[PDB]
């Protein structure tokens, strides 16, 4: 990481519940074993842009020790056959070959939406990230060494299809 | 017994009475399996 | 065109048509097959119903048929809401010629009133208008019997043998083959029943949804008298006529 | 929004007209409390000092209706005068067309039917205020009716406006429960405002000095609103008991 | 009293106070004594407001008769009523005679006088209302075939009448014939016809409507199936949820039929072994209803001797309960399921090491006779 | 999405059918659940309430009201909606019946009059549609006891069972099956408990839940005596602590 | 869903997990209406992270009750009455 527990201060009561289900998942992954439960993947860090969107990111691969991963929402909706498809491919080999590593993301909401019968109207990238992220964490295949981090402003701005249980377990509000 | 019943229906019905003939182990399919067929694709045919 | 105006009826259509007669008539094939028969003797009017759910009473109950009169008993046909203001309307009218004049109002003069009335939605004020299928059977001693049908551009046609709502070609061509100059009332019965076997819906032709009314001159002391059959006593003609 | 753009139901079966007009209600941040007393009925809102140019005693967010009736109104300060003035007007002219005191239950019904002719007419907008009125009947006794912007109104044992009334009801509800009463204890009029306080400040979770709070007082045949002396000495009151 | 209503009350109490044979003539003094007025057809006395009181009045007489030993006078008071049909309640036979054969449902019967009633008043007048109601009277029949274990008769009764059953008389009536259809099969050892009667109850029972009995009853049938396909997990599944409409029926629950599905309940958990779950049904006082007997504790020792792996204490309160425990039929065919299954677990013992040793030895690990262990050692 | 012309009252809807009746049938729809069951001897209502905050009054709300002693209504939408549709409603039934013929108005008089306000609100423009439907249970001399379902749109029809609000489709199907019309009002009221509970298990008992048939006059109703010809109030509406010894039987 | 039938999907979570003998399994098949395996095995997933959190292998009753209320609803845009329609 780069930026200090410091920074972070005044979270100290929800980083703490964040990090048992988190750093233990990285450094010993046998904890969960003996109990016979999984660690979460996907967890949303939501607030105002650039308040604790920035802090939060670079804290939590500081005190685990793993790699800093910085892959915003932008660069995956744009004009190209089958952009986010790629995407999402090279960032999970990129998760493979080093297991220490987190993944973090910026500006979500533009990915996101349910649209109406969650299909494609006029947005063509948009299904493709929705479906792809789902059937990473839910698949044969998932991250155990690799966490999941979205930024948006509300979470209610998001597809609910990945806010469902099995990717996204957590919903922590930045104030 | 029906009304309206197009080709894919017709199909349905026959699928459908196989089935209780699996249930019951014969290879051929008794009357009594019909009327639960038909009474199948009837509700079936009816939504939508 | 392209650019449409349907908000307001002054606003001429770029075909000359307001749209909202166009999609009126949908509605009105949307709702129940209606037929009615002019006969020479009186008038035997037919009609099913659009609610085919049983827990709705349709013995006490009437959604199309509506007696004006004594000598006149029309069938509507379209909104429900939207009706009741024009039935009521026409029975205002009515009473204020038999207040007025002291005789029962022609057909003629309720046809071409109400005629009016729908098209003063269209023709001034931004109130909407209802789009309605009418069906005129009354009797006069000037034209004896008349059967008019409104349509929702605001004017009404003379009929012999027609029909409304769902299958209006194919219930009319029906009627035309076994059609009778004189009409006979006992031949308009059969021909009602056996209309409605191939052009509604139900093929059992269920007595609840059916709307039974004939007028008969041969009534007692000579007179035009309307009676309104019970569906109890719309299940007896069925069996009559080999329905059931 | 091809649908967005009149007061109806819309497609959805949302009026978004209803969504603009609760949050205009906490554009104040204003939290008021409302209890009730065995033969007493009291409400207090908190007063926002603002700077130097205004006079925090002619802000008052409780208005007077008549006597032993109250209203508190918790939002747009310009939707709230002229309810105000509205609402009197009925007040008075129910004591001459039927000669009776206009009881809070039809005040509040009063202002919900004038809702729905403010939603009927296209031209005219919805109250988008809190309508909170409280007052002590001859027979039911103390009750409150609050008309939400909607209008629904509906009797509660201790209501609240604001952000923290999730806050609030939970305080409230173990507090009745353990004696099953929805009134407080010690009859008297002037104690009442003591566990009003009280009740209050560990809800909110801040305390108040007199300058920030303004508590009304409704007993029968009389009404009055402490001044910012009297609010003082119920703060000292609580400490004697 | 003289009164048709202070007869009813008054003689209520005189039953337990002096005798049931003074007070039977309370009854009979409001039937045949006197009670003559106008025109009626009753068949004893004469009058239009006398078929209440005298109706109700068989209904609790018929109810004493079986128990005290007068139901050779009752079987030949039924037909007797015939002439009441045409008048009291406006026909309705199925509101009579159906009522007063149910009265020999309740007290323990014979099959000779319950048969004979049946097939006695459907003779006479009374076949006016029983036209379509026929399939009623058939159903009594054919549950009387269950007491005597005769499964032919009862089957041929049905077979011949359901070409008349579907949408011919009574629609809901089919799910009450399904199910008594599947209990014919199932001591017949067949279960093709068992769960293809149980799929047309239980599909149909979406389309019409059964009582608490029946409805609970189809998973009872359901659940009873599992016992020779094994899946053991799903079995219990079916068991619970019988009971909870088995336990609020109180009064109208018998003692016999809520014992044996705790006898149920318990027996799926034997056969999935678990230790926890077996003695919470007995601690809990929701789930046990209040049924204790010596029988009924022996099956959690049987789950006990699963923990240890041993004949000895399987076979100790297996002879000695015998006369309970092994009076039930379904659990009797997994008694010798639970004996092959302790047993080859003590025999893997024997096995896992180099064979060639006393055969005398091995029935001393075992527990029991040399001539019971060669029989069973070389049946495997 | 298509188009507005089928929600403008001025404008006929351009798909047969106005978008906006069909849309406040979604704010109905999204309101609780209302029935009732038509019997030979009586008709009987029930619905489920708004508990709203845990401090909030439960006896200030009443979903059923009195128009006239023979004829009961209830309601599920709104509460200001029924509150000006009924308070005008009894003034057109005093109006143009009471003023006339000095009674109390008829089943079929008075429904069709609850009707032509609707009408009225679904027709001039910029007055929105009522959001709330209201099934009126009453009984007279001419056709006895009768159950209308008033729709907002303004057409009513006659129903032996219905329901409104989200559980309209639901429970249509169970009160169509289960209910007959040659059933007595005693057996209604426990199938009306039984059917109303499936909305919610939360709390059935009169706090949350109101009661209320119609049958026979009641002579303790009437307030005055002396008079054999005047027959009391057919319509009694039953106070929450009689409806829990109703649930007790049930 | 049926308050028995459920109780098939209680017991087979339960059986891959670590539970301690003071843990209802009754008081879950009562207060839960019409929920599928999907939310009850996150009920005792939830379990699992909540004993992480207090580093404790075994759950005890105290992890099994925290973790329902969490996992009850997932709906954040509930409120109770606040939007009308």
């Amino acid at each position: 990481g780069e930026i200090t527990f410091d920074g972070i201060g005044g979270l100290t009561e929800q980083i703490r519940e964040l990090r048992e289900v988190i750093e233990l998942p990285l450094k010993n992954p046998e904890i969960f074993q003996r109990v016979g439960i999984k660690p979460p993947k996907g967890v949303l860090l939501y607030g105002p842009p650039g308040t604790g969107k920035t802090l939060l990111a670079k804290a939590v691969a500081a005190t685990i020790g793993a790699n800093f991963i910085f892959s915003p929402a932008s660069g995956i909706v744009d004009k190209y056959i089958g952009e986010s498809a790629r995407i999402i491919r090279e960032m999970f080999a990129y998760a493979k070959e080093h297991e220490p590593c987190i993944i973090f993301m910026d500006e979500v909401d533009a990915i996101g939406g349910r649209r109406f019968s969650e299909g494609t109207s006029a947005d063509r990238e948009i299904q493709r990230t929705l479906m792809e992220l789902l059937t990473q964490m839910d698949g044969f295949d998932n991250l155990g060494q690799t966490k999941i981090i979205m930024a948006t402003n509300r979470p209610d701005t998001l597809d609910p299809a990945l806010l469902r249980p099995g990717r996204l377990d957590r919903k922590v509000e930045i104030p | 017994k029906m009304n309206g019943c197009s080709g894919a229906d017709v199909k349905g019905v026959c699928t459908e009475a196989g089935m209780y003939a699996l249930r019951e182990r014969r290879i051929h399919v008794t009357q009594e399996d019909f009327e639960l067929a038909v009474g199948k694709v009837m509700n079936k045919n009816q939504e939508t | 065109g392209s650019r449409r105006y349907d908000s307001r009826t002054t606003i001429f259509s770029p075909e000359g048509r307001l749209y909202q007669v166009e999609y009126a008539l949908e509605s009105i094939s949307h709702a129940g097959t209606a037929i009615g028969i002019m006969a020479s003797d009186g008038i035997v009017l037919a009609a099913e119903r659009k609610v085919t759910s049983t827990l709705l009473e349709q013995d006490t109950s009437t959604e199309k048929l509506y007696k004006l009169n004594d000598k006149i008993a029309v069938a509507v046909a379209g909104l429900t809401a939207d009706a009741e203001i024009l039935i009521n309307t026409a029975r205002i009218h009515a009473q204020n010629y038999l207040k007025t004049y002291n005789e029962d109002i022609p057909v003629e003069i309720l046809v071409r009133r109400l005629s009016d009335i729908k098209q003063g939605y269209t023709q001034h004020g931004g109130l909407r208008p209802f789009g309605v299928s009418f069906i005129y059977a009354g009797y006069d001693d000037r034209y004896g019997y008349q059967l008019y049908t409104s349509n929702p551009s605001g004017n009404y046609t003379g009929w012999k043998a027609i029909s409304v709502g769902a299958n209006t070609s194919a219930a009319q061509t029906l009627l035309q083959m076994d059609y009778k100059d004189d009409m006979k009332v006992d031949d308009a019965i059969e021909l009602a029943l056996k209309t409605l076997s191939k052009t509604t819906d139900s093929s059992a032709l269920t007595y609840d949804r059916l709307e039974f009314a004939t007028i008969r001159k041969g009534a007692n002391d000579g007179e035009v008298y309307q009676k309104i059959f019970k569906p109890q006593e719309i299940k007896d003609i069925l069996v009559k006529t080999g329905i059931t | 929004g091809y649908d967005r753009h009149i007061t109806i139901f819309s497609p959805e079966g949302r009026l978004y007209q209803v969504e603009y007009a609760f949050k205009a209600t906490n554009q104040t941040n204003i939290n008021s409390l409302a209890v009730r007393g065995k033969d007493c009925t009291v409400v207090i809102s908190q007063k926002k000092v603002p700077d130097k140019l205004l006079d925090p005693t002619t802000v008052s967010y409780i208005f007077c209706i008549s006597r032993t009736i109250g209203m508190v109104v918790n939002g747009p300060i310009p939707d709230a005068r002229n309810a105000a003035l509205r609402a009197k007007a009925e007040a008075a002219e129910f004591r001459y067309k039927y000669g009776y005191d206009m009881p809070c239950d039809v005040l509040a019904k009063r202002m919900a039917n004038l809702s729905q002719i403010y939603t009927q007419r296209a031209y005219m907008r919805p109250l988008g205020v809190i309508l909170t009125f409280v007052s002590v009947d001859e027979e039911l006794g103390p009750s409150i009716y609050k008309t939400d912007p909607a209008g629904y109104y509906v009797g509660y044992k201790a209501t609240a406006t604001g952000p923290k009334q999730q806050e609030i009801t939970t305080n409230l509800e173990n507090h009745f429960k353990k004696s099953k009463i929805d009134h407080i204890n010690e009859e008297s009029w002037e104690k009442v405002v003591e566990f009003a306080i009280t009740h209050m400040i560990d809800a909110l979770g801040t305390e108040f000095s007199k300058n920030d709070l303004e508590v009304g007082v409704a007993t029968k045949d009389k009404f009055f609103t402490l001044s910012a002396e009297n609010i003082e000495e119920r703060l000292v009151a609580i400490a004697e008991q | 009293m003289s009164l048709p209503g202070s007869k009813l009350e008054e003689a209520r109490r005189l039953v337990n106070e002096k005798q049931y044979n003074e007070a039977e003539q309370v009854y009979l003094s409001l039937l045949d004594k006197d009670s003559s007025q106008s025109s009626a057809a009753a068949g004893a006395s004469v009058d239009d407001k006398r078929r209440n009181e005298q109706e109700t009045s068989i209904l609790e007489l018929g109810q004493l008769y079986v128990t005290m030993g007068a139901k050779d006078k009752l079987r030949e008071f039924i037909p007797h009523s015939t002439e009441y049909m045409m008048q009291f309640a406006k026909s309705k036979t199925v509101k009579v005679l159906k009522t007063l054969i149910e009265k020999f449902e309740q007290v323990p019967d014979s099959l000779d006088d319950q048969i004979f009633v049946c097939e006695k008043s459907i003779e006479f007048a009374k076949r006016e209302k029983r036209v379509f109601l026929k399939h009623s009277l058939s159903i009594k029949l054919a549950t009387l075939h269950y007491q005597k274990k005769q499964y032919k008769d009862s089957l041929a009764l049905i077979n011949d009448l359901l070409r008349e059953f579907k949408k011919l008389d009574d629609k809901p009536s089919l799910v009450d014939v399904h199910l008594l259809e599947s209990k014919v099969y199932h001591k017949l050892r067949n279960l093709a016809k068992s769960k293809a009667s149980l799929t047309a109850a239980r599909t149909a029972a979406n389309s019409i409507y059964c009582p608490t009995q029946t409805v609970a009853e189809l998973d009872l049938m359901s659940g009873i199936l599992h016992c020779e396909d094994k899946d053991y997990k799903t079995a219990f599944s079916y068991f619970f949820e019988s009971f909870e409409s088995y336990h609020n029926l109180t009064t109208h629950n018998s003692y016999e039929k809520a014992c044996q599905v705790l006898k149920y309940m318990l027996l799926s958990k034997i056969m999935l072994n678990l230790i926890d779950d077996v003695k919470n049904i007995l601690n809990a006082k929701y789930t046990k209803e209040t049924y204790q007997s010596r029988g009924i504790d022996a099956m959690k020792a049987v789950a006990e001797a699963y923990n240890n792996r041993s004949l000895l204490d399987f076979n100790t309160a297996l002879k000695q309960y015998e006369k309970e425990l092994m009076g039930d039929e379904l659990t009797r065919s997994h008694f010798n399921a639970l004996y092959d299954t302790l047993l080859e677990s003590n025999l893997c013992k024997i096995i896992e090491p180099f064979e060639c040793v006393e055969i005398s030895h091995i029935s001393k690990i075992i527990g029991l006779d040399t001539q019971q262990v060669e029989g069973k050692l070389s049946q495997m | 999405m298509t188009d507005r012309y089928s929600f403008s009252l001025t404008t006929f809807s351009p798909s047969g059918k106005l978008g906006q009746i069909d849309y406040a049938l979604t704010a109905v729809k999204q309101g609780v659940t209302s029935l009732g069951i038509k019997a030979t001897n009586g008709v009987v209502i029930a619905t489920e309430k708004k508990s709203s905050s845990p401090l909030a009054m439960s006896e200030t709300l009443s979903k059923v009201s009195l128009l006239t002693p023979d004829i009961g209504a209830v309601y599920s939408g709104m509460g200001p909606d029924y509150r000006v549709l009924v308070d005008k409603s009894r003034k057109v039934a005093h109006t143009s019946y009471k003023r006339i013929y000095g009674e109390y108005p008829p089943t079929k008089l008075l429904v069709s009059e609850v009707a032509k306000i609707m009408q009225e609100a679904t027709q001039s423009g910029g007055v929105r549609p009522f959001g709330v439907s209201l099934l009126i249970a009453g009984h007279d001399e001419f056709n006895g006891f009768s159950l209308y379902q008033v729709d907002p749109s303004g057409s009513y029809f006659p129903w032996k069972a219905t329901a409104i609000g989200k559980g309209s489709v639901a429970a249509k199907t169970f009160l169509e099956k289960r209910w007959n019309d040659e059933l007595e009002l005693e057996d209604a009221i426990h199938i009306a408990l039984l059917t109303l509970k499936e909305s919610v298990e939360g709390e059935f008992n009169g706090d949350t839940i109101e009661l209320a048939i119609i049958g026979d006059e009641n002579p303790d109703l009437l307030g005055y005596t002396g008079i054999p010809t005047d027959k009391g109030p057919r319509f009694r509406k039953l106070t929450s602590q009689e409806i829990n010894d109703r649930l007790e039987a049930l | 869903r049926d308050r028995r039938e459920r109780r098939l999907i209680f017991g087979t979570i339960a059986s891959k997990m670590s539970l301690a003998p003071e843990a209802d399994l009754d008081s879950l098949i009562i207060r839960n209406d019409s929920l599928s395996g999907a939310v009850i095995a996150a009920i005792m997933q939830e379990a699992g992270l909540r004993a992480v959190r207090k580093n404790r292998y075994v759950i005890l009753q105290s992890d099994l009750e925290e973790a329902y209320a969490t996992q009850v609803k997932t709906d954040n845009t509930v409120d109770k009455f606040d939007f009308y329609k």
